[PDB]
């Protein structure tokens, strides 16, 4: 249960960055809100978790010199 | 003049007892 | 309890970066908030935890050099 | 005592930061809220209560060094 | 009689660091607010009373050295 | 009248310590409020009053270097 | 008229220092403030009213040393 | 005018440091409220107007010194 | 026209300092803010149009040294 | 047309130092409110204005030395 994740934190990224991410909702007699979270930490977050999977190569290994 | 008391006051305090070289050592001699 | 402690610190981060950390609720005079803990809090919250119980290696120690 | 509410206040802060401290309670003419604190605070209390009672080794004489 | 004083001083850090102190009461048109103190100066009141009151030891003098 | 004012003052700090200063305070139609001080300016305030008073003292000389 | 000057400033900042300074007053239809000065502020303005009025002596002058 | 308009600005100033220096007045329908100045400029300015006046001696030249 | 300006100001200062600059007017439903200022504008505002009017001598320049 | 709005800027700037510029008026419904600017801006504002309009002299240019 890990590409899922993957694909649910991306698709919310995606909503946030945009205009989607609904921050609280009003009925009547229904006021629910849900914490926004920054964009920053955000990315930080789905980076980490798509590293941390069986994803394909992303970062590299420093970089060598040579004249 | 100066051993009267010290420049304001000073050494308003500090007045040595005056006595013999016996009586300065003997009395902690030891 | 360590291993639904770990479960549910888990599931708790992933909703709240995604959509599903609720803080007030309100029905028509039955509302009720809770309070809102860092990210970063609850990242080393996690880290804490799930070192300390028996899950297998995360980190190991420093790292030699070698010419 | 110390181990009963040294338990109840870990479980506190467990049920907190993931999602559970109620702020406030409403009912239909009754509120009542309580006052919130921070994280760090409670964490070091927790350790500190946890060190003064007769738990446990947790912590250890610095660290020596040799060739 | 700071035993008892000391000992309301130690529940009340207990119930508010966890969630029992309760800033204020709204009852339908009775309401009254409570100043909320922080943690900082709550322990600071506890260390001062108990080190006052002749309760055991808590702290001893400097640390000396020997090789 | 500095030893009861004294003793009061003690009560009072001791009181909004715990739970008890009542920041505001309203009934039906009816509501008002009292400014609320810090601790630290509350504590500083008790000692100078107890030093000014004639009883027991509890400050003495700085200090006293003997080998 | 400054001794009752000076009195009515003493207790107004023990008021202040206790409990006992309104910050309003609401009477269902009538209701008044009033701006909260210092602590800093009172203890200054006290002083010197003190100091100015024909009250005995407070504070002497710089100390000399002597040996 | 000098005269008067500093024993109302003296008093102002001593009902602000004691307990009547009303931000609002409100009866219901009719709410006003007078805008709040601070301290130090007043007692700046009850300073600056007095040594305008005619009044006593209130400042001196410097200082000398001699051994 | 200048002198009559010189004369509202200091009035507005005046009163500003003791207790009667209104900020806000209400009547059941007519109610009208007005913009707050400061102090020290206020009074660069008195001494800029005081030596620009026709008000006599008040500052003088520089100063003289001599043995 | 300079001259005009030179006048009435200065208007303004005596309005708003004495005590009524308008922030917001309100009658039964029909509110409105009007931006708010610095005594700062609008000093310079005037003078700027008066410097492109054809004023008298106000400011000149340096000043030299001579023994």
């Amino acid at each position: 249960t890990r590409q899922e994740e993957l694909a649910a934190a991306r698709a919310a990224l995606h909503d946030l960055m945009t205009g989607k991410r609904v921050a609280t909702v009003q009925k009547d007699g229904r006021r629910v809100e849900f914490t926004a979270t920054s964009v920053s930490d955000l990315k930080k977050y789905i980076a980490e978790l798509e590293v941390q999977t069986g994803m394909t190569q992303r970062r590299r290994g420093p970089a060598g010199f040579y004249v | 003049h100066g051993g009267g008391s010290g420049f304001g006051g000073q050494l308003r305090s500090w007045n040595p007892p005056s006595e013999s070289v016996d009586a300065a050592l003997l009395p902690n001699f030891t």
